[PDB]
């Protein structure tokens, strides 16, 4: 039981990106508790968003989460440079395992 | 503000054991639900275990079941996770993270907010 | 100045029965028309008042207690009824007035293998007066100074886990519950609307 998160994306400052994160009908769809964390190489992953629409402190409005059925999808606007980092979609389930994670996305800017 | 520093990891031989200590600073570890996250080198993240506030609810990862005991030192205010009878596939970095909505009237979904610095373990000859 | 109703019913994590939580809500305009939204509302009943008339009167001080109990014991939470959920766990008075609300939530409190997070005192020396909660840790006796840390034929641990599983019969799945209690001595009106 793991979420399927895509490989990688690429764009220049000013473009905008989306990232898909699918799942089953027990972890993502049916609970809508998915969250998203970011990790630069060499730092503990830091919380980016949770509760989808709930953006936490400090985060640039440039991130926009959304959940449709089973799929979840992030959309980041105003392509910058710091975007160079891994992004993991995580979720809380109801069988064994109270949290799963996505394969991981590498976001690189051209 | 609130730090989660780790200590106790490093190199080991296969079959042996080791113990990781998670020290919380900036707040009280005796009332914050905790849980460990393991990440192999060059892969994603994976769940390890979880302690509750009660101390009476303990949930292990399905793979670390049967080994990898967990506990808390509410006297020394740390968390301890002893990995016992390790194998070659467990080499990874480990993070000690706390669930944010640890209050009693949160009406807010869970999220691991305070992250750990993380320490590595390597299992081979 | 509305009242925080959708902040206690929308709570993310409840307390266990034996250490139930109380919260005072006052100095605000309370409306009981929004409560119908959440859950199937397996039980919503009042003693001393009728809900259709409840949106009108003003009260002295209304309290709210929340906890989680099994699904075959919901009946035990009633004025002056005997059983095992209102003898040593938590008890309400025989002259109670107010309302009770419960909704089986087996989708957020039951994991696979038994959710061992909510317990209740099975052994108590003497029953309890209304609206008192006991958190004192003590081992039951066995015709001798009770085992100081151990368990024999008797000398069992006071608290027993529920172990909720997602396959039980309806009467064994957990049920979130909340109780409203208020005086109507027409004391200085503090809440209505």
């Amino acid at each position: 039981s793991a979420l399927t998160q895509p490989a990688s994306v690429s764009g220049s400052p000013g473009q905008s990106i989306t990232i898909s994160c699918t799942g089953t009908s027990s972890d993502v769809g049916g609970y809508n508790y998915v969250s998203w964390y970011q990790q630069h190489p060499g730092k503990a992953p830091k919380l980016m968003i949770y509760d989808v629409s709930n953006r936490p402190s400090g985060v640039s409005n440039r991130f926009s989460g959304s959940k449709s059925g089973n799929t979840a999808s992030l959309t980041i606007s105003g392509l910058q440079a710091e975007d160079e980092a891994d992004y993991y979609c995580s979720s809380y389930t109801s069988s064994s395992t109270l949290y799963v994670f996505g394969t991981g996305t590498k976001v690189t800017v051209l | 503000q609130v730090q989660l520093v780790e200590s106790g990891g490093g190199l080991v031989k296969p079959g042996g054991s080791l113990r990781l200590s998670c020290a919380a600073s900036g707040f009280m570890i005796s009332d914050s639900y905790m849980n460990w996250i393991r990440q192999p080198p060059g892969k994603g993240l994976e769940w390890v275990s979880y302690i509750s506030s009660n101390g009476y609810a303990i949930y292990y990862g399905d793979s670390v079941k049967g080994r990898f005991t967990i506990s808390r030192d509410n006297a020394k205010n740390f968390l301890y996770l002893q990995m016992n009878s390790l194998r070659v596939e467990d080499t990874a970095v480990y993070y000690c993270a706390r669930e944010q909505p640890g209050g009693y009237y949160d009406s807010s979904g869970y999220r691991l907010d305070p992250w750990g610095q993380g320490i590595l373990v390597t299992v081979s000859s | 100045n509305l009242c925080p109703f959708d902040e206690v019913f929308n709570a993310t994590r409840f307390a266990s029965v034996y250490a139930w939580n109380r919260k005072r809500i006052s100095n605000c305009v309370a409306d009981y028309s929004v409560l119908y939204n959440f859950a199937p509302f397996f039980a919503f009943k009042c003693y001393g008042v009728s809900p259709t008339k409840l949106n009108d009167l003003c009260f002295t001080n209304v309290y709210a207690d929340s906890f989680v109990i099994r699904g075959n014991e919901v009946s035990q939470i009633a004025p002056g009824q005997t059983g095992n959920i209102a003898d040593y766990n938590y008890k309400l008075p025989d002259d109670f007035t107010g309302c009770v609300i419960a909704w089986n939530s087996n989708k957020l409190d039951s994991k696979v293998g038994g959710n061992y997070n909510y317990r209740y005192r099975l052994f108590r020396k003497s029953n309890l007066k209304p609206f008192e909660r006991d958190i004192s840790t003590e081992i039951y006796q066995a015709g001798n100074k009770p085992c100081n840390g151990v368990a024999g034929v008797n000398c069992y641990f006071p608290l027993q886990s529920y172990g909720f599983r997602p396959t039980y019969g309806v009467g064994h799945q957990p049920y979130r519950v909340v109780v409203l209690s208020f005086e109507l001595l027409h004391a200085p009106a503090t809440v209505c609307g």
